[PDB]
RNA sequence: ACCAAAGCUAGCUCAACAACAAAUACAAAAAUACACCAAAAUAAAAUAAAACAUUCACCUAACAUUAAAGUAUAGGAGAUAGAAAUUUUUAUCCUGACGCUAUAGAGAUAGUACCGUAAGGGAAAGAUGAAAGAAUAAAAGUAAAAAAAAGCAAA
RNA sequence: GACGAGCUACCCAUGAGCAGUUUAAAAGAACCAACUCAUCUAUGUGGCAAAAUAGUGAGAAGACUUGUAGGUAGAGGUGAAAA
RNA sequence: UCGCACACGCUUACAUCAGUAACUAAUAAUAUACUGAUAAUUAACAACCAAUAAACCAAAACAACACUAAAACGUUUAUUAAUUACAUUGUUAACCCAACACAGGAGUGCACCAAGGAAAGAUUAAAAGAAGUAAAAGGAACUCGGCAAACACAAACCCCGCCUG
């Protein structure tokens, strides 16, 4: 039963809420964003 | 992560179709039937797997000892190799030793 | 004939004849300037000079003086949508020349004998759909 | 442009298409009655016009030959009823171009008519009104066409009609182009209707709209328009006609 | 020499009609001499059509009345049908070998079993060089590949079936008949 | 006839310009599910009047022009309709022509000649060796639509040219069923005389 | 072809949310 | 290197000569001059066509026919059967010599033999 | 073009030769004798459906050899295409 | 707003049951000349033994199945290897799928292109609709909108 | 266990080139081209090039260069030994 | 100023007419290389193209005659050799091997032009780098070393190998 993650979209978006107002490439690409968001919180 | 834009046709499934209504029917056959035939015989499947269970190594070694000489050359080969690998891995690896 | 087994000749053997001949022919307008005495034929690959001769004399009653045969190679270059090669097929050409001084010329086959609405919009209309009266 | 390069591209091979193209209509209007040049002054006199029309209808041999083939092919047919249905087909056709319902517009008008009345208008706003018919619709003539291939007979009934209409054409940005909605303008239309006969569904249609030679020049358009002189290359000198 | 061209009267005309191709049956009725002639009456025609064709090409002109070519072809083909027929029965009656050429089932070095078409030689086979260095037989190791061939082949059938079966489920669930 | 394994029929003939343009050499598109119909269960030919049970045009009756068996379609002339332009050049959009949208065989039933009603066709064998189409509803035998051919040639109106064999000659049986071949026959009747015989040949 | 209805459907709600930002309704 | 394309007389060196499959008409001579045998050149046997009525096509309204491929047996019936019943009824039938009906015991006598198939066509 | 004769282009050393080197005391040809090769026998020509050719075969030959024969001589006397010929 | 994005099919997986014809081994695809033909010899090592020297299951064979049993035994008596006597076994029927859905699923649209002198390696790609005999705007990346003393860029 | 000597090492057949000058000499003699190598420098270093370009150099009738075609095969070949 | 031809090897890249917005050209213009249509090299040159006996010790080297390393090459006599128009095959190119429309690798015969070809897309006239020419007085003071360069292009003595290879 090969199973995949359909919803990866939201998983990302739930991080990216907070990444909106950052300056740079930090505000889109999920990698950089994640980290930035951690430091932020 | 681009996701499907348009709703699929909702799959409608009658759970009342024949096979589902009739599920598990003769399961108790031995008991209710003054045992002659075992629940086993209700198992339709691959020759070596009927009424039996095992981990991968046992499965494989079983398929070999049963249907081995009826197998194709190449599958056979891959089977012996899977066997070897498994021998090595179950015996010779693990955290738990 | 062609694609046929031919019987092995040995000495004192019967003349080989072929009752229904398998060959075929094309008379083609020479791509090049040539003397009138010459006519040009695309024949099948397995066809010898002597063959084209006999064929021509016997079936068409044409007085052959002489014959030459060369082989044109068809292009292997062009490619398919999968990039496999396409081959225009190789074919044999044979030049013939006529005996009694008969001059030929290729017939022009096509003598050419056989057997206005301006709907452009009005310049001064301004684009209005003039179908409409008022 | 009419152009063919025969140097390379050969000639599109001549086909027998398995289905002969089936036309509901034939584009041409066979015989165009050209109305009297005094039809403006004879339109204020009722029994002058009505008399000349009815007279030329009864008197014409072609007219009644055609009405004979229509009547002998299609029972329950009458020429005194027709200008009514015809004046109706109009008010349905134009009311269709208002709303831009093209599905009914096919049922009513003919193959030749549709491309024209629909084409150049399709991006603009059309609002048109029918108020008075000053002279009730007059049947001018009838023409039959015999295709000896199909046995297919095409009746074409010509209706000359006087009308009162208010037309307003807005351009796609919302601004007016041609004419007011407040002027119920007087129009004289020479109209052609067509029917297929052998057809079991026997539809009666608007075929074409013909304008007579002396017909009044239409309303002045709003926007100014520039007609360019010929585009000159550098070495070509201009020449002015007198 | 004009036998390669149509009646000069026919040249500039697009549609040039002609008759039907010959049914096998229509030919079955003719004697042998007359089929022998019809071969040629068809032959000259064939050559004209070929010629006309190649020229149509050269001229960037669509070929007048194409079907002719198809038609002649079949008849030639059809004539052939009747000729071998009349030999084929004949030899069956005389000899009874269903095959006109000598030949034999043989087994080549690749383990395939092949139909060997025979050949003609001026000398006996055991005196022949090239014939003798041909090997018709399988050697020992080849027996392996033989099996694989079978297996390889055996899969393709195996999964052809399994596809078609599938195509029957799909349809029956797409189209609830009855 | 030229076809790839995965193909799509656009009403256009497999060997045509419109066919190379619609589905070029390098396209394989999604399969089209088509209910299987054995050729002997197929009740529709070209030329019979059929009532259309479906569409914007329904309840109507029309003649069948051509059938596409592959995707299982029928064609009723100028009945199912959409409008297309044929003539086209830069300044000119010419000739709006009504064209026929094809119809699946679920939307079309065969009309029996007598009462002009729609019916269910059923294949039957009568007592003479004949196979005809009988109505479930009306209990009649329905004809079959004898139609023209793709040639345009009607056999009854025809004249033979120079190279046409008349009916007479062609039905003439000259055959003499005897044990000689074409070869012995034609050499014997040409008068060619041969003597010498072939040396012994070997065959491997 | 066995998909998430969850995916498609949940996506639809976004789709309409943006339909509500780009044209706000009267 | 080209693996895929076929090997023709045109690809190799000087020394490589391979005919395109035309049939050989002769043998090499003493002087090196080439020798042809008049008996190896195929000789086409062509009847006079002028005298007869037949054409490359047939009338369209001319009928097709019931399609009977020729069988060995049909042939036996048309040729061998009538004479056979004729001479068994007469009682003069000789199962020993069938040659009067057209049977040929072995083929090596005649010009064109069927089984080794001496003739091209 | 002569190729259609047939004729062939093959290049190699171009020699002007009289049968004798320039040093020879005999600069001038008298007559020649050309025996015809086997291919060109009469009989072969009449077998080939070739009639007038029998004559032409001769013609051609002369017009060639003689020409060269003459030309050589001229060239040997110092004449050429731009000195033309005096005698 | 560009670039792009989405389709569900092509087929696959596991398992049950049980176009002649010519020509081709001359330098294959070349009708035709004087010969020769044909042949066999244990599998090994990687690796386990914490090294490596004796030894290291499967790797050929059929024989299955339930047991006897991981027992008797064999082992640098270490690692491991590992039996049999003797027992068990009811018919066919009844096919499928808590298998994949275009980076998955076969390498495969193909052993094709392409890469190798060769043995050999070896791809990638399909998507409108009944009918073309009808012409979502959500990834990074950019654009609409270049930057203003200071510094993990945020808080 | 197959595959490779069309590169390169060495043979084996079999072809082909070496002008002028100096010399009693075609003497593994001199001078110096074609030819063959590759000393020394500079360029070049994702190059024109996965070993080149420009100058400069040694040999140049010999143990010389070179064509086509065979031959030896990895536990081996081949080698005027540099593994 | 590497030209013509052949062998080898390449395969239609050659030819004609039409097309090029884009694809080939590392740019364009246009076309020997991109596209399509249509054509094409013709045998006298070349490939194919006998055996079995038998005599013959005696080099090629402008071959007189010799050299030492002792040197490839065929005549004739006899015995049979299907006898007879025309067999078959190669003939295009701006080409090949280097991933490229690569400053490189490529055998032979003739030529040094009668043949082939262009070093510079347009300017400017900085530094640095490359290649070249010239330089007062001085003449190795440079430098590991006269390496490179030069109006020089000569001598000598050593170590190590003897020598050509
Ligand atoms: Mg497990
Ligand atoms: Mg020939
Ligand atoms: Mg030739
Ligand atoms: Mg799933
Ligand atoms: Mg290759
Ligand atoms: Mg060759
Ligand atoms: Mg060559
Ligand atoms: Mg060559
Ligand atoms: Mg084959
Ligand atoms: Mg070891
Ligand atoms: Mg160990
Ligand atoms: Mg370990
Ligand atoms: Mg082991
Ligand atoms: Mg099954
Ligand atoms: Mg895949
Ligand atoms: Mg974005
Ligand atoms: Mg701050
Ligand atoms: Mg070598
Ligand atoms: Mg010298
Ligand atoms: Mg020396
Ligand atoms: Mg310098
Ligand atoms: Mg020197
Ligand atoms: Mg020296
Ligand atoms: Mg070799
Ligand atoms: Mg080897
Ligand atoms: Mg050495
Ligand atoms: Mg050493
Ligand atoms: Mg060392
Ligand atoms: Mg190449
Ligand atoms: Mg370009
Ligand atoms: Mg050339
Ligand atoms: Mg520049
Ligand atoms: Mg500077
Ligand atoms: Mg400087
Ligand atoms: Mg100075
Ligand atoms: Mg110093
Ligand atoms: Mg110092
Ligand atoms: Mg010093
Ligand atoms: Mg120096
Ligand atoms: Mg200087
Ligand atoms: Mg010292
Ligand atoms: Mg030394
Ligand atoms: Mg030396």
């Amino acid at each position: 039963l090969r199973s995949r993650v359909t919803d990866r979209y939201w998983r990302v978006q739930e991080v990216l809420k907070h990444a909106r107002h950052f300056r740079g490439r930090k505000n889109r690409c999920y990698r950089l964003a994640v980290r930035a968001v951690t430091r932020a919180f | 992560f681009h996701v499907r834009v348009t709703l699929p046709p909702r799959k409608v499934v009658d759970r009342w179709n024949e096979k589902r209504a009739m599920f598990g029917v003769y399961d108790n056959i031995g008991i209710l039937g003054n045992f002659e035939k075992h629940p086993k015989e209700l198992i339709k499947g691959p020759i070596w797997l009927r009424g039996w269970k095992g981990n991968e190594l046992q499965r494989c070694i079983r398929k070999k000892r049963m249907v081995g000489n009826r197998m194709f050359i190449d599958d056979l080969h891959n089977l012996n190799k899977r066997i070897s690998y498994l021998y090595k891995h179950f015996n010779r690896h693990g955290k738990y030793r | 004939a062609r694609n046929v087994l031919y019987p092995l000749y040995q000495l004192g053997n019967p003349q080989l004849r072929v009752f229904r001949t398998n060959f075929f022919i094309q008379l083609v307008r020479p791509g090049t300037a040539q003397p009138e005495d010459t006519v040009q034929f695309r024949i099948p690959m397995e066809m010898t000079r002597v063959d084209l001769r006999n064929y021509l004399e016997r079936i068409y009653n044409v007085p052959v003086a002489a014959v030459r045969t060369r082989v044109q190679y068809g292009s292997n270059r062009r490619r398919d949508h999968r990039n496999i090669r396409i081959k225009k097929p190789d074919y044999k050409v044979a030049y013939v020349q006529l005996a009694l001084g008969q001059t030929f010329t290729f017939p022009d086959l096509f003598p050419e004998r056989k057997g206005r609405q301006k709907h452009s919009p009005d310049p001064r209309r301004g684009g209005v759909p003039g179908w409409f009266g008022l | 442009f009419v152009e063919h390069a025969r140097k390379a591209g050969l000639v599109i091979p001549h086909e027998r298409l398995e289905r002969p193209i089936h036309l509901a209509c034939t584009a041409g209007i066979f015989d165009a009655y050209v109305p009297p040049e005094g039809d403006a002054r004879i339109s204020s006199l009722s029994k002058e016009g009505l008399a000349q029309r009815a007279e030329r209808l009864k008197k014409n041999v072609a007219s009644q030959l055609s009405i004979r083939k229509i009547r002998e092919s299609d029972p329950n047919f009458k020429i005194k009823d027709f200008p009514e249905k015809a004046k109706d087909i109009f008010i349905e056709a134009h009311l269709c171009l208002n709303n831009s319902d093209h599905d009914r517009l096919h049922t009513l008008v003919t193959e030749n008519c549709f491309p024209d009345m629909v084409w150049d208008i399709r991006y603009k706003t059309v609002r048109w009104s029918f108020v008075e018919s000053l002279e009730p619709p007059q049947v001018v003539q009838v023409r039959c066409s015999s295709l000896m291939n199909q046995g297919n007979i095409y009746g074409q009934v010509t209706v000359r009609m006087h009308t009162r209409q208010t037309l307003a054409i807005y351009d796609r940005f919302g601004r007016l182009m041609y004419g007011q909605e407040d002027v119920p303008r007087d129009v004289l239309e020479y109209v052609v209707f067509e029917k297929h006969l052998v057809d079991p569904y026997g539809s009666w249609r608007m075929h074409g709209k013909i304008i007579p030679p002396w017909a009044p020049p239409k309303q002045p358009i709003l926007k100014t328009v520039m007609i360019p002189g010929p585009q000159l290359k550098p070495w070509e000198e201009f020449e002015e006609p007198q | 020499l004009e036998e390669f061209f149509d009646d000069p009267k026919n040249w500039g005309e697009e549609k040039v009609k002609s008759g039907a191709s010959w049914t096998c049956q229509q030919l079955r009725n003719k004697s042998n001499e007359d089929l022998h002639k019809l071969w040629y009456v068809l032959l000259k025609e064939r050559n004209m059509l070929l010629t006309l064709e190649q020229e149509a090409k050269r001229q960037r002109l669509p070929m007048p009345s194409p079907e002719r070519l198809e038609k002649v072809v079949d008849s030639m083909d059809a004539l052939d049908k009747v000729v071998q027929e009349r030999e084929d029965a004949l030899r069956l009656l005389q000899t009874g070998q269903e095959k006109a050429r000598p030949g034999a089932w043989r087994r080549d070095i690749f383990g395939r079993i092949i139909w060997h078409k025979f050949k003609q030689w001026p000398i006996p086979w055991y005196l022949n060089k090239k014939y003798n260095r041909k090997r018709f037989f399988a050697m020992p190791y080849v027996e392996r590949f033989v099996r694989m061939r079978i297996e390889k082949q055996a899969r393709i059938k195996a999964r052809k079936r399994s596809l078609e079966r599938k195509k029957e489920k799909f349809l029956q669930e797409k189209f609830p008949h009855l | 006839v030229t076809l790839p394994p995965n193909y799509r029929y656009g009403m256009s003939r497999p060997g045509s310009l419109s066919d190379k343009r619609k589905n070029p050499p390098g396209t394989r598109r999604r399969r089209v599910p088509v209910e299987p119909i054995s050729d002997e269960d197929w009740h529709l030919f070209c030329g019979d009047k059929v009532e259309i049970l479906e569409g914007k045009d329904a309840g109507k009756q029309g003649k069948v022009v051509q059938v596409i068996r592959q995707r299982n379609w029928v064609v009723v002339e100028g009945l199912n309709t959409h409008y297309r332009y044929v003539g086209k050049t830069v300044d000119y959009r010419g000739t709006m022509i009504p064209s026929e949208a094809p119809l699946l065989h679920n939307q079309v039933k065969l009309v029996d000649p007598t009462d002009r009603k729609p019916t269910d066709v059923e294949w039957r064998f009568t007592e003479a060796g004949e196979r005809v189409r009988v109505s479930t509803r009306s209990g009649r035998i329905i004809p079959k639509p004898e139609f023209p051919r793709a040639d345009g040639i009607v056999p009854e109106t025809w004249i033979d040219g120079p190279k046409d064999t008349s009916v007479e000659d062609a039905l003439e049986k000259t055959y003499v069923p005897r044990l000689k071949t074409l070869e012995e026959e034609v050499m014997e009747a040409m008068g060619i005389q041969e003597t010498r015989r072939h040396k012994k040949v070997y065959w491997y | 072809a066995k998909k998430g209805f969850r995916a498609a459907y949940r996506f639809q709600k976004e789709l309409e949310r943006w339909r509500l930002l780009r044209c706000p309704p009267p | 290197a080209d693996r895929m394309s076929k090997w023709t007389s045109k690809r190799g060196p000087r020394t490589f000569c391979k005919g395109r499959g035309a049939k050989g008409t002769g043998f090499h001579g003493r002087d090196g001059k080439f020798v042809q045998i008049k008996e190896m050149i195929p000789e086409l046997v062509v009847p006079e066509l002028a005298g007869f009525k037949l054409k490359p096509y047939v009338n369209y309204r001319a009928p097709e026919g019931t399609d009977t491929p020729l069988t060995a047996k049909q042939l036996f019936l048309e040729t061998a059967a009538p004479a056979i019943e004729k001479d068994f009824k007469a009682g003069t039938f000789d199962p020993e010599h069938l040659e009067k009906y057209g049977f040929e015991p072995t083929q090596e006598g005649k010009l064109f033999q069927l089984y080794p198939k001496n003739f091209p066509r | 073009k002569p190729d259609k004769l047939p004729l062939f282009k093959r290049q190699y050393e171009n020699t002007i030769f009289i049968g004798s080197k320039t040093a020879d005391p005999l600069c001038y040809g008298h007559t020649q004798f050309h025996l015809l090769p086997d291919k060109l026998k009469r009989e072969k020509l009449l077998k080939q459906n070739c009639a007038d050719q029998i004559e032409v075969v001769f013609r051609a030959n002369a017009i060639a050899s003689l020409f060269a024969w003459t030309g050589a001589q001229a060239m040997y006397q110092g004449f050429w295409s731009e000195a033309d010929v005096t005698r």
